């Protein structure tokens, strides 16, 4: 149902070491809201060797109507294929807006980490992530 | 084990 408090849902990016830009997971609906897996590579000019994954939740950017919010809790894991008990996660708490409409992690791993096989994350140029979303009710969003 | 407090290094992408 599209009003659940929470879900769990993974977004698998295949040709994973490819990637040059934001990648995005069809919507999954907690709370009536829309909500995205967002990965993109991520550098800085003053770190050029230090690419990371950016790993981001994003609720209800198709809309932009500055009228709802939603703040919710979530987990966001990188699924480590080889070993499940060596998965990777980093809890968020974020009020969703129009202005803030994505939360996460700019840096949540370097690029290099992900992408080397010995280390359990890629399989066959894939990598699964996977967010927990506890969502609040929304408001703004019903009359 | 879950130990990492809660928005350490997050923030919105920036898109």
């Amino acid at each position: 149902t599209s009003w659940r408090s929470e879900a769990t849902f993974q977004f698998t990016v295949e040709r994973f070491s490819r990637l040059s830009e934001s990648v995005l997971s069809p919507p999954c609906f907690v709370r009536n809201l829309p909500w995205k897996i967002m990965v993109m590579p991520r550098f800085y000019p003053d770190r050029p060797h230090q690419k990371s994954v950016g790993f981001f939740l994003q609720c209800n950017a198709e809309s932009d109507s500055t009228s709802w919010s939603c703040h919710a809790q979530a987990v966001l894991k990188i699924i480590n294929y080889r070993d499940d008990e060596k998965s990777f996660s980093r809890r968020i708490s974020h009020l969703f807006f129009h202005k803030e409409n994505d939360w996460g992690f700019s840096n949540f791993m370097a690029w290099s980490e992900v992408t080397d096989p010995e280390k359990g994350f890629i399989d066959d140029d894939k990598v699964t992530f996977e967010v927990f979303v506890q969502a609040d009710a929304p408001h703004g969003v019903a009359w | 084990s879950v130990w990492i407090p809660v928005n350490e290094g997050a923030s919105t992408s920036g898109m």
